[PDB]
C-alpha cells in the first residue's frame, strides 16, 4: 500500500485459465490490491450475468480496454457520474499474467532523471 | 404526554367534560322527539347528572368485576377498561346503552391493547349466564366493539398513571434518602390513584401529573416533607412558575377528591329501574 | 429529557424491584433499560 | 369508491382506490374477519395492533393513518399511495449497481426505528417483504402489526413473531425477554441480503435458522453472549470455522463491513444500536444515498 | 494476496553470518516425512504401486503380462 506503482501481484494456478473475459474475472478477485474490496466493482462479483451495470447509475468500475488473446489485457478505471458520462481514474495493464499500473509521463520520467542525476 | 395523540381528546375543565355529557344526552333526547315516539322532557328521559351518578356506581362495580376476574388481572387493563367506558359515554347518552354489556366491551377491548389477550370463551366463563344467552352477549360484544372502535376514533393507546408513578418512587429514593418506608409510600400512592380512576380527575390532568399528586399525598398521610423535591422541580423549564402551576393543579384535585361522594343507593336502585324504562321502549334504530 | 444510560446516581444503584434476573438479562431487561423506561413515561408531559 | 385492486391477502385485501374524501388515489386497506366461528375476538389482533401504533406514529419514514371509517363492518384505512413493495424490486435482477440507494434504504430504515424506539415501540418483525416504496421512494414500515410494545414491568413476550429467514439468535433460543437489538439483528439480515440480492440466511424453521446462523459467523463462543447454555432451550451446534462476511457477501466496504459485524454481534449489548448506526461512518460517506428522486421505479 | 514471491533470505543464513568455528552444522537424514515443494515426499515406498490401491484389478496373481496385455 506504500506505494502501488510498485506493486506485482499474481498467481500461477490461474495464469493457465486466461484469456478475455476471464481477465475481468481475475481482476474481480479480492486480494489483488488494486480491487477495491469497496465502491461498484465489488458488487458485480455479487451480481450475475451483469450486461450494462456501469451506466444508468454508477460508480468507480473495471472495464478491459484492449486486448491481446495470449498475454496482454489492459484494464481502465472509470468513475460515471451518469450513464453515457466516463471519467478515467488509471489504468493496469497485465503482461504474463502480471499486473502493473501504467506509470504516469511526468511521474516516470522525474523519478528516472533523479535516479540518474 | 411527550407522545401525545390524547391531548387533544383529554378535557382541561371538569365543567367542559359535564357540557358533553349533557349536549350527547340531550342530541339522543331530540332524535327521539324527532321520532315523535316520546313528548320532549319525558319523564322516561334521564338527566345526564342522574346518568352520571349511575356511571359512578357502574365504575365501582367494575372495578369489583376486575377483582373477580378468573385470570390474574393487570392494573393497567383496569384503568383501560374503566377510561373507555368513560369516554365511549361521554360521546353517547348513557340511557341508549346498558353500561354493564359496554363495560365487558371495554375490558376486552382492554386486554387485547395491553396485550393480555384474555380468550373470548373464558372472558364469556368469567360471566355467568345461561349459555344460549353467553353465546348472545358474545355477539354483542362485537357489535359494541365496532361502535367502540368508531368511538375511539381509532386512538386505542391510553395513557396510564401507574407506569409514571413507579418511575417517580425510583427517582424520588435516588433523589433523596430523607423519605423513608418508600415501598409503603407507594401502596398508598397507588389506593390514591385508584381514587383518582373512579373520579374523572384522569380524564382532565395528564398521568404523570396524576402520579406526582399520588407521591405528595402520600408525603403528607407519612407527614414527609417534599419541599427538597420541590425544589429539585423548581430548577426545571419555566423555573418557579411551572412548580407554582403543578401546585394549583395539586390544590384542584384534592378538591375533585372531596367533592366527590359515593352515590346513594336508594337514588341508584331507582336510576337502574329508569334506566330499564328506557331499555323497555324501542328505539327501533332507523327505518 | 432522560438518557438512555442514566450516567448519574440511579445507575451507580442499579436496583429494580424485579432485581436481576439471569435468563431474563440474557434476552433483554438491562437494568439501565428498565430504569430508563419507567423515568420516559414518569418525565412525559408535566408541561402545558 | 374502489378503483382497483392493489393486493389479495387473507388476513385484509389492499386496494388502489381514490379515497371519498380526495379526488387524489390513495392506498386503502381493508381488514377481512370471518363471522361463521362461533367464538370472535371482532377487530384482528394483529390488525388492532397495527391501528393503533400507525395513529401513534407520525414520521417520514413511518406509514401513518391519514383516516379510517368504522361506521361499514367492515374497516377501510386511509394511507400514503406506495408504488411498489421493496422485495420484489431487491429479488428482480438489478439493471445497474445500487450502493447509494442501498445505503438510502438503511439510513430511513434506521430513523424510523429511532423514532419509534424513542416513542417506546418494538417492531417485532422486520424484512424486505412487507416493505412498501412510494413513488417518492421514501422507505416506510408497511405492517406495524407483527410490532409489540414492551413495558419495563414483567408481561407476556411473543416469541418467534421475528421470520425464519431472519431471526435472531435469542429468539431462536426462547429467550423470555426481548429487546432494541433484536430489531438491529433484523436490519443486518436485511442489508446483507440487500447486498446480495437474494436472502442472506435461509430458514425453514426447528432451529434450521440457527444452524444456519452458526455456520456464517461461526460457533458464539460462552463469552460473546452471556449464559447462552443456562437458557431453557439451548441446542449446541458443530463448530463451524465460519465465513468472513467479504465472502459470503463479496462486499467489505471499510465501514460498511464494521456496521454488518457489529449488527451480527451475538450479544444485544455488543449489536450496534440505531443511534450508533446513524453516527456510523459508511451513512456519513462521500457516496451520497439517494433522495428517491433518482430511485429506480417501474414502468 | 498479501504474500510476495516468498520470503527472502533469513534464519539459516543470520545464523551463518559468523566467523571461522561459530556456524550451525548440516542436518541429519531425517529417515521419515519431509515436505519438498508441496507433496509429503516421505521415505520407504515401492516403484509401480499395485493397482489394488485406488482400482479393481481384473488379473490372477500369474500375470503372465506377456499373454494378458
Amino acid at each position: 500500500r506504500d506505494n502501488l506503482l510498485g506493486i506485482s501481484w499474481v498467481d500461477s494456478s490461474w495464469i493457465p485459465i486466461l484469456n478475455s473475459g476471464s481477465v475481468l474475472d481475475y481482476f474481480s478477485e479480492r486480494s489483488n490490491p488494486f480491487y477495491d474490496r469497496t465502491c461498484n466493482n465489488e458488487v458485480v462479483k455479487m451480481q450475475r450475468l451483469t450486461l450494462e451495470h456501469l451506466n444508468q447509475m454508477v460508480g468507480i468500475e473495471y472495464i478491459l480496454l484492449h486486448a491481446q488473446e495470449p498475454i496482454l489485457f489492459i484494464i481502465r478505471k472509470q468513475q460515471r457520474q451518469s450513464p453515457a458520462q466516463v471519467i478515467p481514474l488509471a489504468d493496469y495493464y497485465i503482461i504474463a499474467g502480471v499486473i502493473y499500473q501504467a506509470p504516469d509521463l511526468g511521474s516516470v520520467i522525474n523519478s528516472r532523471v533523479l535516479t540518474a542525476v | 404526554h411527550n407522545s401525545s395523540q390524547k391531548r387533544h381528546w383529554t378535557f382541561s375543565s371538569e365543567e367542559q367534560l359535564a357540557r358533553l355529557r349533557a349536549d350527547a344526552n340531550r342530541k339522543f333526547r331530540c332524535k327521539a322527539v324527532a321520532n315523535g315516539k316520546v313528548l320532549p322532557n319525558d319523564p322516561v328521559f334521564l338527566e345526564p347528572h342522574e346518568e352520571m351518578t349511575l356511571c359512578k356506581y357502574y365504575e365501582k362495580r367494575l372495578l369489583e368485576f376486575c377483582s373477580v376476574f378468573k385470570p390474574a388481572m393487570p392494573r393497567s387493563v383496569v384503568g383501560t377498561a374503566c377510561m373507555y367506558f368513560k369516554r365511549f359515554y361521554l360521546n353517547n347518552s348513557v340511557m341508549e346503552y346498558h353500561p354493564r354489556i359496554i363495560m365487558l366491551t371495554c375490558a376486552f377491548l382492554a386486554c387485547k391493547v395491553d396485550e393480555f389477550n384474555v380468550s373470548s370463551p373464558q372472558f364469556v366463563g368469567n360471566l355467568r349466564e345461561s349459555p344460549l344467552g353467553q353465546e348472545k352477549a358474545l355477539e354483542q360484544i362485537l357489535e359494541y366493539e365496532l361502535l367502540l372502535i368508531q368511538q375511539l376514533n381509532f386512538h386505542l393507546i391510553v395513557h396510564n398513571p401507574y407506569r409514571p408513578f413507579e418511575g417517580f418512587l425510583i427517582d424520588l429514593k435516588t433523589r433523596y434518602p430523607i423519605l423513608e418506608n418508600p415501598e409503603i409510600l407507594r401502596k398508598t400512592a397507588d389506593d390514591f390513584l385508584n381514587r383518582i380512576a373512579l373520579t374523572d380527575a384522569y380524564l382532565l390532568y395528564t398521568p404523570s401529573q396524576i402520579a406526582l399528586t399520588a407521591i405528595l399525598s402520600s408525603a403528607s398521610r407519612a407527614g414527609i416533607t417534599m419541599e427538597s423535591y420541590l425544589s429539585e422541580s423548581l430548577m426545571l423549564k419555566e423555573n418557579r412558575t411551572c412548580l407554582s402551576q403543578l401546585l394549583d393543579i395539586m390544590k384542584s384535585m384534592r378538591n375533585l377528591v372531596k367533592k366527590y361522594e359515593p352515590p346513594r343507593s336508594e337514588e341508584v336502585a331507582v336510576l337502574k329501574q329508569k334506566l330499564e324504562r328506557c331499555h323497555s321502549a324501542e328505539l327501533a334504530l332507523n327505518v | 429529557h432522560v438518557p438512555e444510560l442514566e450516567m448519574l446516581g440511579r445507575l451507580g444503584y442499579l436496583n429494580h424491584v424485579r432485581a436481576a434476573s439471569p435468563q431474563d438479562l440474557a434476552g433483554g431487561y438491562t437494568s439501565s433499560l428498565a430504569c430508563h423506561r419507567a423515568l420516559q413515561d414518569a418525565f412525559s408531559g408535566l408541561f402545558w | 369508491e374502489k378503483l382497483d385492486f392493489l393486493g389479495e391477502g387473507q388476513f385484509a385485501t389492499v386496494y388502489k382506490a381514490r379515497d371519498k374524501n380526495t379526488n387524489q388515489i390513495v392506498a386503502i386497506k381493508k381488514i377481512k374477519l370471518g363471522h361463521r366461528s362461533e367464538a370472535k375476538d371482532g377487530i384482528n389482533r394483529t390488525a388492532l395492533r397495527e391501528i393503533k401504533l400507525l395513529q401513534e406514529l407520525s414520521h417520514p419514514n413511518i406509514i401513518g393513518l391519514l383516516d379510517a371509517f368504522g361506521h361499514k363492518s367492515n374497516i377501510s384505512l386511509v394511507f400514503d399511495f406506495m408504488e411498489t413493495d421493496l422485495e420484489v424490486i431487491i429479488k428482480d435482477n438489478s439493471l445497474v449497481l445500487t450502493p447509494s440507494h442501498i445505503k438510502a434504504y438503511m439510513l430511513m430504515t434506521l430513523q424510523g426505528l429511532e423514532y419509534l424506539h424513542q416513542h417506546w415501540i418494538l417492531h417485532r418483525d422486520l424484512k424486505p417483504n412487507n416493505l412498501l416504496l412510494d413513488e417518492n421512494g421514501v422507505l416506510k414500515l408497511a405492517d406495524f402489526g407483527l410490532a409489540k410494545s414492551f413495558g419495563s414491568p414483567n408481561r407476556a413476550y411473543t416469541h418467534q413473531v421475528v421470520t425464519r429467514w431472519y431471526r435472531a439468535p435469542e429468539l431462536l433460543f426462547g429467550a423470555r425477554m426481548y429487546g432494541v437489538g433484536v430489531d438491529m439483528w433484523a436490519v443486518g439480515c436485511i442489508l446483507a441480503e440487500l447486498l446480495l440480492r437474494v436472502p442472506f440466511l435461509p430458514g425453514d424453521s426447528d432451529l434450521d435458522q440457527l444452524t444456519r446462523i452458526f455456520e456464517t459467523l461461526g460457533t458464539p463462543t460462552e463469552e460473546q453472549w452471556p449464559d447462552m447454555c443456562s437458557l431453557p432451550d439451548y441446542v449446541t451446534f458443530k463448530s463451524f470455522p465460519g465465513i468472513p462476511l467479504h465472502h459470503i457477501f463479496s462486499a467489505a466496504g471499510d465501514d460498511l463491513l464494521d456496521l454488518i459485524q457489529g449488527l451480527f454481534l451475538f450479544n444485544p449489548c455488543a449489536r450496534i444500536t440505531a443511534t450508533q448506526a446513524l453516527k456510523m461512518k459508511y451513512f456519513s460517506n462521500r457516496p451520497g444515498p439517494t433522495p428517491g428522486c433518482q430511485l429506480p421505479r417501474p414502468n | 494476496a498479501l504474500p510476495p514471491p516468498m520470503q527472502y533470505i533469513k534464519e539459516y543464513t543470520d545464523e551463518n553470518i559468523q566467523e571461522g568455528l561459530a556456524p550451525k552444522p548440516p542436518p541429519p537424514i531425517k529417515d521419515s516425512y519431509m515436505m519438498f515443494g508441496n507433496q509429503f515426499q516421505c521415505d520407504d515406498l515401492i516403484i509401480r504401486p499395485l493397482e489394488s490401491q485406488g482400482i479393481e484389478r481384473l488379473h490372477p496373481m500369474q500375470f503372465d503380462h506377456k499373454k494378458e496385455l
